């Protein structure tokens, strides 16, 4: 099935805001916790490599492609030369990649403020887990490297940032629709009583006061007909305030 | 009232969520508002038209119109006694930027500065009378607003108990109080149908003709309904004028056989 | 308590102790920003320290090995530079200042650490 | 069920001439409202035709006293629309109506 078991770790206690890291917490472990906005297709990616030399056909490698680098060699030793250099095919081996952006909550921003954001990056199984506008919360690593183009344009010798995801979880994912023997029991139970029908139509939005067509129109309507089409539609009107 | 329609959409698509949106080119983003608003206008004509609703008098949108609280309506009185007083609180003004010289106010505006700041910290909770009360006041407005239907200038809905909680948590956050008692919610109301207030026997007249034939209807001549109103010769000439034109101008009585007493109907 | 106008910010004050004021109109989000690095020597492997940075990435224009002649080929070090909290803003003169018939100058302030 | 039962049929005949006619002006709807009156009104209760015709009557009372906090009425006339024990109800109590049998006349307070 596999080659290696990887570990995800949950329930970190500390919390920071996008909005309050600091040059502190890089090479440290942290969590977040936002709304996805932007989140790429998945891509292919090089993970360990291997090269043919062309002087002496001896394979060169293998090299665990690191994380900003066009990794290669120089010198093939079966001929102690610089022979020429061509990517294996047979051998090379890849993995998912993924990039998302996250922006702070609305709900949690403070008086006038605008909202920070960060780029993750999900590797492997953690990829294809959420959409944009979903509410997440991510675990990772927070480091920085050099970027030139970067420097240019702030003018002073500034650095990139990314967080490196290894546990995610969803707070926007739906309940699964699947049943027990007891909720079936249950089911089984309420169906055989007679006044089921009064029972569902009257408890649809039991604050709401009369209205019975309406009650009776929604029951019969989140039922469905069998089918040709087999769904059934409703149109409300009315004055404003009347609770429609 | 002098804005673009492009930016009134936009000022009320942000009124109604209380934030903005945006997805342009590569960056999307939501963001908060919560800014209360405060605007003015002149009316359409140039001048204020009292024979007509607020509807007319402006030109903005229902929907946008839905989204204040308050209206308040100002007019020139044409009023020998406030013109003088406005012209000598416009020549006091005058006089005393012309010596350099304050006004004696009770308080210093840096302290009343001090105090509004201060107040908006408290979080006042709602009493059991002052909800009692809340249901009476908006008992009192629904029924002046159904006696007047025809005539109220603007209509009343759930929407102005909400207007009505927050004006009665406002009076409390003034006096400081750590709950809405029943003044507050008696004067937000005294206040709020001031801001509201904004023919009439032969409406009553035939509103009284329309009304029994309406109920003879659940039972179910033009001498007989006359003797109805007179049982219910200035009053008689006046209920024969109204039947004639509740006949032949407004159609709202049908003659079913016609003649110089004829039997009548509701349309 | 010497405070100076926007206005007044000629070239001969380069360099000195000043006061102003004005209207916040951009807050740019935080970078990390380099100040002092180490570099490792790739042909001797001898970190030289302490490379003070000007507003430009620099690398030594000398190893510190004297037996050694690499003045180019040079790899950063990263556990061993120091790193700074840096931010921008720009700021506008505030409305007391402008004088007759004018529009309102801009300034770019750059602010570092616990200020940020 | 695995069949449609006559009752399933009777219900859904109710709610399309239910849904129907209320769609129609007002006279139209009355002449309808007579017409399938067997199909329409056969689920109510004697008790709810009695508050329909109090609170008819309440409301014609608000609009004729409007026109000519409380509202009071001879008891005549609701027995004889009712004819054309509910006072010890909990709908009668809970709508805030009430009985005078000194006078013979509902009462209500609107408040
Ligand atoms: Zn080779
Ligand atoms: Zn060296």
């Amino acid at each position: 099935v596999c080659n290696e078991i990887k570990v995800r770790i949950s329930q970190l206690p500390v919390e920071e805001d996008i909005r309050m890291l600091r040059q502190v917490h890089l090479n440290m472990l942290i969590r977040t916790a936002g709304v996805v906005t932007i989140a790429s297709g998945i891509l292919p990616q090089l993970a360990v490599v291997k090269y043919d030399c062309v002087a002496c056909g001896y394979l060169l490698g293998p090299f665990v492609q690191q994380n900003d680098e066009e990794v290669r060699p120089t010198i093939c030793p079966s001929c102690q030369g610089k022979g020429p250099f061509e990517l294996n095919v047979e051998n090379t081996v890849y993995h998912n990649y993924q990039r998302i952006t996250m922006q702070e909550s609305p709900n949690k921003v403070a008086a006038g403020r605008l909202p920070r954001s960060k780029d993750v990056i999900l590797l492997g199984d953690l990829c294809d887990s959420c959409k944009p506008g979903d509410e997440i919360e991510v675990t990772g690593v927070y480091t920085n490297n050099f970027d030139g183009s970067l420097n240019y344009k702030q003018g002073f010798p500034v650095f990139n940032t990314l967080i490196h995801a290894n546990h995610i979880t969803n707070k926007d994912k739906m309940a699964s629709d699947q049943l027990t023997d007891e909720d079936i029991k249950a089911i089984r139970e309420l169906s055989q009583d007679p006044n089921i029908s009064q029972r569902v139509f009257s408890s649809i939005a039991p604050s709401i006061y009369g209205h019975d067509d309406v009650k009776r129109a929604i029951a019969l309507a989140l039922f469905r007909g069998e089918a040709l089409r087999g769904d059934i539609n409703v149109l409300l009107c009315g004055d404003p305030g009347t609770a429609k | 009232d002098k804005m673009d329609l492009k930016d009134q959409v936009a000022i009320h698509e942000a009124m109604e969520q209380q934030t903005i949106s945006i997805t342009k080119a590569g960056v999307k983003a939501t963001l908060n508002a919560r800014a209360s608003i405060l605007a003015a206008a002149n009316p359409v004509n140039g001048r204020y038209d009292r024979s007509r609703p607020l509807k007319y008098n402006v030109q903005m949108s229902a929907p946008i119109m839905s989204r204040f609280d308050l209206f308040f309506v100002l007019v020139d009185e044409c009023n020998e006694v406030t013109d003088y007083a406005i012209a000598r609180r416009i020549l006091d003004n005058h006089r005393a930027i012309s010596e350099h010289t304050e006004r004696d106010s009770v308080y210093k505006i840096d302290d009343i500065k001090k105090y509004i700041a201060f107040a908006r910290c408290f979080k006042p909770k709602i009493s059991d009378k002052a909800a009692e009360t809340l249901v009476r006041e908006y008992k009192k407005l629904r029924m002046s607003d159904s006696n007047n239907a025809a005539t109220s200038s603007w209509r009343i809905t759930v929407r102005q108990l909400e207007s009505l909680v927050r004006l009665s948590e406002a009076l409390a956050r003034l006096h400081c109080g750590k709950e809405v008692l029943v003044e507050h919610v008696e004067k937000a109301a005294e206040l709020l149908n001031k801001s509201i207030v904004r023919f009439k026997e032969y409406k009553q007249l035939s509103d009284v003709l329309v009304l029994h034939m309406r109920s003879d209807e659940d039972n179910q001549k033009q001498s007989a309904l006359v003797e109805w109103y007179l049982s219910t010769n200035v009053q008689k000439t006046i209920c024969e004028r109204v039947i004639h034109r509740l006949i032949h101008q407004d159609h709202v009585l049908l003659e079913v056989e016609q003649g110089e007493d004829p039997t009548l109907c509701v349309h | 308590d010497a405070k100076t106008k926007v206005r007044e910010l000629s070239a001969d004050k380069v360099g000195g102790l000043v006061r102003i004021a004005g209207q916040i109109v951009r807050t740019h989000p935080v970078h990390p920003e380099l100040s002092r690095a180490c570099f490792v020597c790739e042909d001797c492997g001898v970190t030289t320290r302490d490379v003070q940075q000007q507003f430009r990435y620099t690398q030594p224009t000398k190893c510190a090995n004297p037996q050694c002649m690499n003045r180019t080929r040079f790899s950063l070090d990263v556990n061993s530079s120091t790193f700074v909290d840096f931010q921008k803003i720009r700021i506008q003169e505030t409305q007391a200042e402008l004088p007759r018939g004018s529009i309102p100058r801009t300034v770019d302030v750059i602010v570092r650490g616990e200020m940020v | 069920r695995s069949y449609v039962n006559d009752e399933d049929c009777a219900a859904a005949i109710r709610v399309m001439l239910e849904s129907f006619v209320n769609t129609q002006k007002a006279s139209i709807m009355r002449m309808m409202k007579k017409t399938f009156s067997r199909h329409l009104t056969e689920n109510r209760s004697a008790n709810e035709l009695l508050l329909f015709i109090l609170k008819q009557l309440i409301r014609q009372q608000m609009h004729y006293a409007t026109a000519r906090q409380s509202v009071t009425i001879p008891e005549s006339e609701f027995i004889e629309k009712a004819q054309q024990p509910f006072y010890t109800s909990e709908i009668f109590a809970s709508n805030n109506f009430l009985y005078d049998p000194s006078k013979k006349t509902i009462v209500q307070e609107i408040f």
